[PDB]
C-alpha cells in the first residue's frame, strides 16, 4: 500500500513606518531605523514560534 | 517756415522699434507663480499641489 501527500506554502509579513522629520532630529538611544528593524524581527520571530 | 520741424518730434524717436513678419503678432506672459493656498503642513503629510 502506498500514498502521496502535499503541503502548501504560506505567507507572513509586517510593515514599519518612520516619518521624515524623525530621522533629522537628535536621538538618545542610537539610530531609529535599526531599532525598528530589530523590533519587527523579534515580533515576527515570536509569531513564528507560536504559529509552529 | 512758420511751423515745426523734425527736431520737435520726441516720442517717435525714443520708443524701441522691432521688425514684424505678419499682421498678427503673438507673445506669452507669466502672470503668477501659484494659488494662495496654505503653506503649512502637519508632520508627515503630502502637501497640496499648486499650478502657475
Amino acid at each position: 500500500t502506498y500514498a502521496r501527500k502535499a503541503a502548501f506554502v504560506k505567507f507572513l509579513g509586517t510593515t514599519r513606518e518612520v516619518t521624515h522629520p524623525m530621522t533629522l532630529v537628535n536621538s538618545a538611544f542610537g539610530n531609529v531605523i535599526a531599532r525598528q528593524n530589530k523590533d519587527g524581527i523579534l515580533w515576527m520571530l515570536k509569531q513564528i514560534e507560536q504559529a509552529l | 517756415n512758420l511751423s515745426f520741424t523734425d527736431q520737435h518730434i520726441k516720442f517717435w524717436k525714443k520708443i524701441p522699434k522691432q521688425k514684424a513678419y505678419s499682421t498678427v503678432e503673438q507673445y506669452g506672459q507669466l502672470l503668477d507663480y501659484g494659488r494662495s493656498q496654505g503653506a503649512f503642513v502637519g508632520e508627515g503629510v503630502l502637501p497640496d499641489t499648486n499650478d502657475s
